[PDB]
């Protein structure tokens, strides 16, 4: 599908509300495997199971290992821009 | 593959 830019708003007491799988060491993108109901990704409306996370706040995640992506993603605060694509 | 909740 088309590459999309999606905005997520979260407070500091919350996580993103997504489960991710995949990563470069497995030869696949960082993939959303769950959107947790009522948490920030669900509330933002534009992120879905099966989306590959290509970048967050301008940081490329296309070639990131799983744990690298966890560190980068969990560092982001407040108004967070995602670049995603569903395949 | 591993899965992480974040």
């Amino acid at each position: 599908g088309p590459i999309r830019k999606v905005l997520l708003l979260k407070e500091d007491h919350e996580g993103l509300g997504i489960s991710i799988t995949g990563g470069k060491e497995h030869g696949v993108p960082i993939l959303i495997s769950e959107i947790h109901p009522g948490q920030p990704a669900d509330r933002c409306g534009g992120l879905h199971v099966g989306d590959a996370i290509l970048a967050v706040n301008g940081v490329n995640l296309r070639d990131t290992k799983h744990k690298e992506a966890v560190t980068i993603l969990s560092q982001q605060r407040g108004e967070i821009e995602f670049e995603v694509v569903y395949v | 593959w591993p899965t992480s909740k974040i």
